[PDB]
């Protein structure tokens, strides 16, 4: 299980700015799990 | 090949730097995170001038 982030700043209101931001890897999980079926998380 | 100081930047954990014809340019050391850069060392033709 592979994630990949960057965390740009953009100061654009509603939606995603034009431009090229590549990931580099964060981690990765050697589970060896299933998964088919995926749901965030959020905050009150 | 010889071992030297590189220049380079690599991933926070990147492991080495392949090349043009699927050789291995540089390389990581595994014990400390240092990464150093292969350079095959000298060769050529020899002609001899008679
Ligand atoms: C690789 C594989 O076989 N995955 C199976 C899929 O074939 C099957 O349809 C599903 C539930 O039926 O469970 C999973
Ligand atoms: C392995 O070597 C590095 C540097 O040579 C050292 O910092 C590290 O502690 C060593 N590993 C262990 C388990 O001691």
């Amino acid at each position: 299980f592979k994630i990949y982030s960057k965390h740009t700043p953009i100061n654009l209101v509603r939606d995603l700015p034009q431009g090229f931001s590549a990931l580099e890897p964060l981690v990765d999980l050697p589970i060896g799990i299933n998964i088919t079926r995926f749901q965030t998380l959020l905050a009150l | 090949g010889v071992l030297t100081e590189s220049n380079k930047k690599f991933l926070p954990f990147q492991q080495f730097g392949r090349d043009i014809a699927d050789t291995t340019d540089a390389v990581r050391d595994p014990q400390t995170l240092e990464i150093l850069d292969i350079t095959p060392c000298s060769f050529g033709g020899v002609s001899v001038i008679t």
